[PDB]
C-alpha cells in the first residue's frame, strides 16, 4: 500500500546483503568497507542493478541443457492448453510455476530483488502494473523510475533475435498437405523442476517416509506411498551445475527420468526345459511376470462381488495377460535350438513338445513333421488351464455362488482363443 | 566412529578401516545383544542417520519376524 | 488418417545406439516420433520412386538393452557415456550425458497408392528394406544382418482381403511373425478417464499427476499394490507450440532456411505395451502423425486403435 | 559472399557395429561361428599406494599408516578360457554413400559450393587414397588395440555381403601390414576399390570384419572400458567396468571407428607416432595434445573455408584429410 | 627445464593369467591335462572369542555371556580330494617388451628423454639381471603363496609356446631354488635369456607355467580370496569367499604378478628378510612397513626423477629396480 514500507524493505535487503558480504570478506583494513558501502548501500546499487537485469533472463524453457557450447534464444512462454484429451505438458503448470534464471552467476542476487514479498505479492507482478506505490518506492525521479521499471521487467521478455543454435535439436514434422515445420525443442526446466519436486516429496518426504515405516512395521496408515523404481540420472553440468541454470543449481544435475521401458527390457535368458515334467508348472510359471499375475489372480479370486462384473472384466483382462505370456514364452522358444525336443530323456513333457519346438518339423522330414499337422495340438492349453486351475483360490464361497461359473466362462473363452491360436501354427 | 544404540540393537564399527574403491570404509556390525545379524561395509563419510538407514531394513525384518513369532493366540 | 491398403513388415532390425533418453522426463525406449519420422524419411527417399505412400508404423520391439549401470548404494541408474575427443588445447571437453540403447524392433508400415498395382509386393518390400538398411531409426545404426544363419525378408500383406476369413488368417500369420515383442500403442482415452477418476478422487489435479500415478507403483494401506490395466509407460506424445510459427528465413541458425521454425515443448502422454495378439487388426497399431499446425499440437498417436 | 553455413553436420560414414569378442583355438578359425563368447567377470584386487606424493604425506608414519589401511577395488576383467588361445573379434561395417553430402546446411549456395568441391575431388582422384587407408586400417587389426600388442599372429578376414552371401572374401596377415606404413597390395587395392565405390555410390556396401589374434592361452583380453562417472557418491564403486552386449564382451563402435580413422599422417608435427585419428583440431586422447592447431593453417575448419569459400585448394594430403573428416562426420558451423 | 609429464601410464609387461588350480597325484603329473579342478565348496565355522579385549568386556560375566552364545560363519573353502595329494596350478605368462615406452605421455620431450634413458640402460646393462630374477621367481613357485609353505615337493614346468607348440621345456625343482638366493643355473640362464629376448622386443615370448606341489590328501589349498562387503543373513554369514572362474578355484593374475615381481633385494634396510615385491615406495602389506620410503632417497619416484630429469644415474642395482618398476607398469605421474 504505502511506498515507505517497500523502501524500508528494500533498504533492509541491501543492508542485509552489505553485512553478509562484510562478514564474508572479514575486512579490517585496506579501505574495503568504504568500497563495499560505496556501491551496495544506496540507490546507485539499483542503478548497478540496472546493469545486472539486462544480463539475466527469467525463462521457463531453456536450450543450455542441450550442448553447453550452444548459444540460442531461451524463451519464457506458457504453452496453450491442448483441446485433445489425455496428454500433459508444461501447460498444466498454472500457479505452481517456478521460473528459471539464466545468465551470470553474480547478477543472480537481483533475482531475489525481483522475488521478495513486501506487500504480500511478487514484485514482478507489482511492476507489471502501474500502481500508486510503484515508481515512487524505488526512485524519486519519474524518468529514472520508468527506465528502472522497464529494465527490471525486461528480465521476462526474451532478448535478441529468435534463434536456435546448430548444437540444438531441430526436427522436421510432416504437415498433412505438402509441408514441414522445423520445430526446435527447448528443455522444460520449470516442468522438470516440478516433476523433480513431486518425486522428492514421493521418495524423501516426511509423510512418504512415515508410510514406508508403516509398511515396514506392517501397520495401518491414513495414506499410502510410492517407490518409483528404475529411475535414471542425467547430470547436465559436468562439474559446474550452476553454469547450466539456477534451477539446475538447485537440483545439481539429476534430471530424474521416468522408466519408459518395454516389458522385454530385462530379458534374462532362454532355457530349454529338458529333464522336467510340465512346462507351465516348472519353468514357465517361475518367471516373475506370470508370478505377479498368479498372485493377482489369487488376490482377485477371493473378493467381494460388489463391483463383480467390472472386476470380472478386469479379471478377464488379467487372465488374458497370462495366456499372452504363454505365447510370449513360446515366442522365445522360437529363439532356441531347432532340435532340442529330439534330445534323449526319460521325461521331457512330450505332450507339449509339438508346440514347444515348431522347428523340429524342419529337422525331421516325416518322423515328426506330419505329426503336428495331423494332430493339430490345441489341447495343451487345457493342460495349461489345469495349471491355471491352480491359480484360483480354494474358497467354497466362490464355488457355491456364480463366481465360479463366471470364472469357468471366462477361462473357457480365453482357452478357446488360446486353442484357436495354437491350431493354426502350421501356416 | 561410535556405536549406534537402537533399543536392544547396537551398531558397532570395526576399529580397522579399509579403503574399498578409493574412499575409506569401515565394517559396521549390527548386534541384537550377543548375536550379530548384518555385517556391512560402509563409508566413513556416512553420517549416523545413513548407517541407521542401511540396517533399518534388517531391523524392520527382525521386528516383523518377532511380531509373527511371539504373537498371542486368538480365540474365536 | 487413412486405412492402409497393405501392411509391410520390416523384420527384426538391430538398432545399435538409439537415443535412450526419449524425453526430458522419460528414458528408455525411444520416442514413437522417431519411428514415424523414420517411416516418413523412407517414403521421402524410396517411397516416391515406387509410387506408394508410407504412413503409419507399428512397433513390436523384439529386444531392448539399455547401456546403463546401477551404482552401489543407489536404487536409481546412470547412463554409460562415450569419451568425446579432446579440445584443441588437449583438455577434456564438457560432458553432455547422452544414453544409448541397443534395440531390435520390427515395423508394420501402412502402404497405400497405385504403385502397389504397378510392382510385385516382394519387389517394393525388398526396395524399402534395402533403403532402410542404410538409415537410422532413433540415432543408431541399423545392423543389416550379415553372415548369420537365416536372414528375414519382408512380407507385404494386402489389407484388401477377398474374404474376411482370409484377411483374418493373414493378420494372424503376420502377428505370428512378430511374436516375441510388444505393440506400443497410445492411450489418450485411458489417461483422460484416469484423470477424471483422480479429479473425482481429488480436484485441481493436472494431467501430469494422472500420468505419474499410472506409472508409479502405488502402495495402499489395509499393504497391497494398486494394479494397472497394462504396462502404462510415459511416452512423449508430441510437441506443443511455445512460439509463433516464424518465417523460414526468420530464425537464425535454423536447419534450413526454407522450412518454417517454431519453438516447441514436449508433450507427454500415456503409452501401453501389449502382446500383439490382443488387437482386432494389426493396422490399429500404426503410429500416425497429426500436425494441426494452427494450434501447435504436433502429435503422433495410434488412431483407429479401439 | 559465400558465408559458411551456421549448421553443417555430416553422417557417420563407415559406421561399424560393436566388436563382438569370442574365444577359440587357432587353425579352428574356419569354424568360428560356434565359438563361445568372452564373458566379463568380476574380481577383487588389493593393491598398495604407488601414486606420486605431494611432499606433505611423505613422512614415514603417515605413509606406513596409509599402507596399513588396505586399498581394495573390484574390477571387471575379461579373460580368455584356459583352453582357447585365440580371440575372435567380429563386427559389421557399412560404407555409406554420399560421403560429401551434409545432413544439414543453411545456405543453398554453400551447399552447392561444397557439393561442387567434393565432386571435383572425386573427379580428380576419388576416394582412392582414403579408402586405401581405410582398407589398411581394416587389414591390420588396429581395432583390436591392446589385443594387438602382444599377439603371436593376427589374421583378418573381411567378407563383402552383397545381398545375403559372401560376394568376395579378403584374407590379410595383420602383423605383416604395419600400423604406420600404407603400402600397396592387390587385395588391399581391391578392398580400396570396393570401399571407394561404396563411398561414391548411392546405397551402402556391407563388410564383415573378423580378426583372430593368437594372444595366448587363458590370457587377458581388453574390451572397451565403460565411461561411468562416479559423480561424487559416498559409497565406493568398482574401479574398472567393461562393455558387453549379452553375456558377451565387446568393444564400442566409436573405438573401432577411431582405429579405422587412424589414417592421418599429414599433421604438421613429426610423425614419430605415425598415423593419428582424423579429428577436427587433430585431437589424440592417448597423448593429451592436439596436433593440427588452428594457429597453423592445417586444422579442418580453416582448410574447409579455404577450399570451399576462398577457393584456396590445399595440398592433396590436406584435401585427403578434409574428405576424411567429411567421411568421419561431425557437427560444425559457427553461430 | 624438462618437467616430468602429468600422465606417464605404463603398460604391464610379463602379463599373467588367472592361475587355475586342479588336483591330482604325484608321478601322474606328466599326464595332468585331464586333472579335475579344485572346487570352492562351503562349510561352517563356530568362532570362539580369541581376540584382544578393549578393557571393558574384560569382566568375567560379560565374557562368559559372549562365550555362552558364540557366532557362526560360512566360509568358502578349497580342498584337494581325499585321494589327491598334488595341487597343480597353471597359468600363461606373456613377456611383451618395449618396457621403456609408456602408453600415455603428456610431454613428448620427457618421453624422448625417458626413452633415451632406458636405451642407454639397455646398451649398458640390458634385461639380464632382471630377467634372471624373474626366471628365479618363476622357477621357485612363489606364486604358490600359502601352497608352498608346507609343501613336500614343488616342481615347476615352464613351456615356451611357439605357434601353439612347445618350443622349449624347463623343469625346475622349486624347493632347491630358494626364495631368497639368486644363484646361477644353465637352464635358469636359458630361461633368463628367453625372458631377456621377450623384454628387449627381439621375440614374442609366451610361457605356460604349471606348478605341482605335494600338500597332502584332502589338504586345504589357498586360492585367491575375494572381498565381502556385506555378510547379512540372506547370505548365510558369508565371511570368506574364494576366487573361481567356472566351478574351478584360481588365483588372481595380480597375485602371480606380485610374486613374480619379488626381485627387489636392494632396499636400504637389511636383506635378512629377502627380496620384496617391486613397487613404488617398496611396500609390503604383510610387513606393514615401506622399504624405500620417500624420505631416504632410494624409492622409485626420486630415482626416476634423478635418472631422467636431472641425469643423475643411480647405482646398477637401483637402476635395475627402476627398470623393474617400468616393466611392472603403473599410473606414474602427478596430478
Amino acid at each position: 500500500p504505502t511506498w515507505q514500507e517497500l523502501r524500508q524493505f528494500i533498504e533492509s535487503f541491501i543492508q542485509e546483503r552489505l553485512q553478509g558480504k562484510l562478514d564474508k570478506l572479514q575486512p579490517d583494513e585496506d579501505d574495503k568497507r568504504q568500497t563495499l558501502l560505496a556501491t551496495h548501500r544506496r540507490e546507485a546499487w539499483l542503478a548497478d542493478a540496472a546493469r545486472r537485469v539486462g544480463q539475466l533472463q527469467l525463462v521457463t524453457h531453456t536450450l543450455k541443457p542441450i550442448h553447453p557450447d550452444a548459444r540460442g534464444s531461451n524463451l519464457h512462454s506458457l504453452p496453450q492448453a491442448p483441446g485433445q484429451p489425455g496428454l500433459a505438458g508444461s501447460h498444466e503448470l498454472g500457479d505452481r510455476l517456478v521460473s528459471d534464471v539464466v545468465g551470470n552467476a553474480a547478477a543472480l542476487d537481483v533475482f531475489k530483488f525481483l522475488s521478495l514479498q513486501y506487500q504480500g505479492k511478487n514484485l514482478l507482478n507489482w511492476l507489471t502494473e502501474d500502481s500508486a506505490e510503484a515508481l515512487q518506492a524505488l526512485s524519486d525521479n519519474a524518468e529514472q523510475a520508468r527506465e528502472w521499471r522497464q529494465a527490471f521487467i525486461g528480465i521476462t521478455t526474451v532478448k535478441g533475435a529468435p534463434a536456435s543454435h546448430s548444437l540444438a535439436k531441430q526436427l522436421y514434422f510432416p504437415l498433412p498437405g505438402s509441408g514441414y515445420h522445423l520445430l526446435a525443442p527447448l528443455f522444460p526446466t520449470s516442468l522438470v523442476h516440478h516433476v523433480h519436486a513431486l518425486l522428492r516429496e514421493a521418495r524423501f518426504g516426511d509423510a512418504a517416509k512415515a508410510a514406508r515405516e508403516a509398511r515396514s512395521r506392517q501397520e495401518s496408515w491414513p495414506h499410502g506411498f510410492s517407490e518409483y523404481p528404475n529411475l535414471a540420472i542425467q547430470k547436465f553440468g559436468g562439474t559446474k551445475p550452476q553454469n547450466i541454470s539456477q534451477l539446475n543449481n538447485e537440483r545439481r544435475g539429476e534430471n530424474w527420468l521416468l522408466p519408459s521401458l518395454p516389458p522385454n527390457w530385462q530379458r534374462q535368458n532362454v532355457n530349454a526345459p529338458m529333464r522336467h515334467s510340465s512346462v507351465f508348472e516348472h519353468d514357465f510359471g517361475r518367471t516373475p511376470e506370470v508370478s505377479r499375475l498368479t498372485r493377482t489372480l489369487q488376490r482377485f479370486l477371493a473378493k467381494t462381488v460388489h463391483n463383480n462384473l467390472a472386476i470380472r472384466q478386469r479379471r478377464a483382462q488379467l487372465v488374458a495377460q497370462i495366456c499372452d505370456e504363454a505365447l510370449q514364452y513360446a515366442a522365445r522358444l522360437r529363439e532356441l535350438e531347432p532340435g532340442w525336443s529330439a534330445t534323449p530323456g526319460c521325461q521331457l513333457h512330450d505332450a507339449e513338445q509339438l508346440w514347444l519346438d515348431p522347428l523340429r518339423a524342419q529337422t525331421d522330414e516325416t518322423f515328426l513333421q506330419r505329426r503336428l499337422r495331423g494332430d493339430w495340438p490345441a489341447e495343451v492349453g487345457n493342460r495349461f488351464a489345469n495349471w491355471l486351475n491352480r491359480a484360483v483360490s480354494s474358497d467354497s464361497q466362490i464355488l457355491g455362488s456364480p463366481e465360479a461359473a463366471q470364472w469357468s466362462q471366462e477361462l473357457s473363452k480365453e482357452l478357446t482363443m488360446f486353442k484357436e491360436i495354437l491350431e493354426d501354427e502350421r501356416d | 566412529m561410535n556405536a549406534i544404540h537402537i533399543g536392544p540393537f547396537s551398531i558397532t564399527p570395526a576399529a580397522r578401516g579399509l579403503h574399498y574403491g578409493g574412499l575409506p570404509h569401515h565394517q559396521w556390525t549390527l548386534y541384537y545383544g550377543p548375536r550379530e545379524m548384518a555385517i556391512k561395509t560402509l563409508p566413513d563419510s556416512y553420517t549416523s542417520s545413513e548407517v541407521r538407514d542401511e540396517f533399518s531394513d534388517i531391523i524392520a525384518e527382525f521386528v516383523i519376524d518377532a511380531r509373527h513369532r511371539y504373537a498371542p493366540d486368538v480365540l474365536e | 488418417v487413412t486405412d492402409p491398403e497393405a501392411l509391410l513388415l520390416l523384420p527384426r532390425l538391430s538398432i545399435q545406439n538409439a537415443n535412450a533418453i526419449s524425453s526430458p522426463l522419460t528414458w528408455g525406449f525411444p520416442s514413437p516420433g522417431a519411428f514415424t519420422g523414420f517411416v516418413h524419411a523412407l517414403q521421402r527417399r524410396v517411397g516416391i520412386s515406387l509410387d506408394i505412400e508410407l504412413d503409419g508404423v507399428g512397433i513390436v520391439c523384439h529386444r531392448f538393452e539399455a547401456q546403463i549401470s546401477q551404482p552401489a548404494g543407489k536404487r536409481t541408474k546412470v547412463f554409460n557415456l562415450t569419451r568425446n575427443p579432446l579440445n584443441r588445447d588437449g583438455s577434456t571437453a564438457a560432458i553432455v550425458e547422452e544414453g544409448r540403447a541397443h534395440l531390435e524392433v520390427s515395423l508394420l508400415l501402412g502402404v497405400h497408392g497405385d504403385g502397389l498395382d504397378d510392382h510385385p509386393a516382394q519387389e517394393i518390400a525388398r526396395q524399402v528394406q534395402e533403403q532402410a538398411g542404410a538409415m537410422r531409426l532413433a540415432g543408431g545404426s541399423i545392423l543389416p544382418w550379415c553372415n548369420e544363419r537365416f536372414p528375414a525378408p519382408n512380407a507385404e500383406l494386402l489389407m484388401l482381403g477377398g474374404s474376411d476369413e482370409q484377411r483374418r488368417k493373414n493378420q494372424r500369420r503376420l502377428t505370428r511373425r512378430l511374436l516375441p515383442g510388444f505393440a506400443l500403442v497410445s492411450r489418450e482415452a485411458l489417461l483422460q478417464q484416469h484423470l477424471e477418476t483422480l479429479r473425482t478422487t481429488l480436484p485441481e489435479a493436472t494431467t501430469l499427476d494422472a500420468l505419474l500415478d499410472l506409472c508409479r507403483i502405488n502402495f495402499e494401506p489395509p499393504w497391497q499394490v494398486r494394479d494397472k490395466p497394462g504396462w502404462l509407460v510415459p511416452i512423449p506424445a508430441g510437441y506443443n507450440a511455445l512460439s509463433p510459427l516464424y518465417l523460414p528465413g526468420e530464425v537464425r541458425n535454423a536447419r534450413d532456411r526454407e522450412t518454417p521454425l517454431r519453438f516447441v515443448e514436449n508433450l507427454f502422454g500415456l503409452g501401453e505395451w501389449l502382446s500383439p495378439h490382443r488387437v482386432a487388426a494389426l493396422s490399429d497399431l500404426l503410429w500416425y502423425h497429426h500436425a494441426e499446425p494452427d494450434k501447435g499440437l504436433y502429435r503422433w498417436s495410434t488412431p483407429r486403435f479401439v | 559472399i559465400l558465408s559458411t553455413a551456421s549448421v553443417l553436420a555430416f553422417e557417420r560414414k563407415l559406421d561399424p557395429s560393436d566388436a563382438l569378442m569370442s574365444a577359440g583355438a587357432w587353425a579352428q578359425r574356419d569354424a568360428s561361428q560356434e565359438w563361445p563368447a568372452v564373458t566379463v567377470r568380476e574380481k577383487s584386487v588389493r593393491g598398495t599406494i604407488s601414486n606420486r606424493l605431494k611432499t606433505k604425506d611423505r613422512d614415514p608414519a603417515k605413509l606406513d599408516a596409509s599402507i596399513q589401511s588396505p586399498n581394495l577395488q573390484t574390477v571387471d576383467v575379461a579373460n580368455l578360457p584356459s583352453d582357447a588361445d585365440t580371440l575372435k573379434v567380429r563386427f559389421t561395417l557399412r560404407v555409406l554413400g554420399g560421403a560429401g553430402t551434409p545432413s544439414a546446411c543453411n545456405d543453398a549456395a554453400y551447399r552447392d559450393k561444397l557439393l561442387q568441391t567434393v565432386a571435383t575431388y572425386v573427379n580428380d582422384q576419388g576416394f582412392a587414397e582414403l579408402a586405401r587407408r581405410y582398407a589398411h586400417n581394416l587389414a591390420n587389426a588396429r581395432f583390436l588395440w591392446r589385443n594387438r600388442v602382444g599377439a603371436e599372429a593376427v589374421e583378418v578376414r573381411i567378407n563383402h555381403i552383397r545381398q545375403g552371401e559372401v560376394a568376395r572374401a579378403w584374407r590379410f596377415d595383420a602383423l605383416a601390414i604395419g600400423l604406420r606404413d600404407f603400402k600397396a597390395d592387390a587385395e588391399l587395392d581391391a578392398l580400396a576399390e570396393l570401399i571407394a565405390s561404396g563411398l561414391s555410390g548411392s546405397g551402402h556396401v556391407l563388410l564383415e570384419v573378423v580378426a583372430f589374434a593368437r594372444i595366448g592361452d587363458g590370457q587377458e583380453v581388453f574390451p572397451s572400458q565403460e565411461l561411468i562417472l562416479d559423480k561424487g557418491d559416498k559409497k565406493g564403486q568398482k574401479s574398472k567396468t567393461l562393455y558387453s552386449v549379452r553375456d558377451a564382451a565387446a568393444i564400442h563402435s566409436q573405438k573401432i571407428g577411431n582405429a579405422l580413422r587412424t589414417i592421418d599422417t599429414w599433421y604438421p608435427d613429426e610423425d614419430g607416432l605415425g598415423p593419428i585419428a582424423v579429428e577436427p583440431y587433430g585431437s589424440v586422447t592417448s597423448q593429451g595434445k592436439a596436433y593440427r592447431q588452428p594457429k597453423q593453417k592445417l586444422d579442418f575448419y580453416t582448410l574447409l573455408d579455404n577450399w570451399v569459400l576462398r577457393d584456396e585448394a590445399p595440398a592433396v594430403e590436406q584435401q585427403h584429410y578434409v574428405i576424411a573428416n567429411l567421411i568421419r562426420g561431425g557437427v560444425f558451423g559457427e553461430a
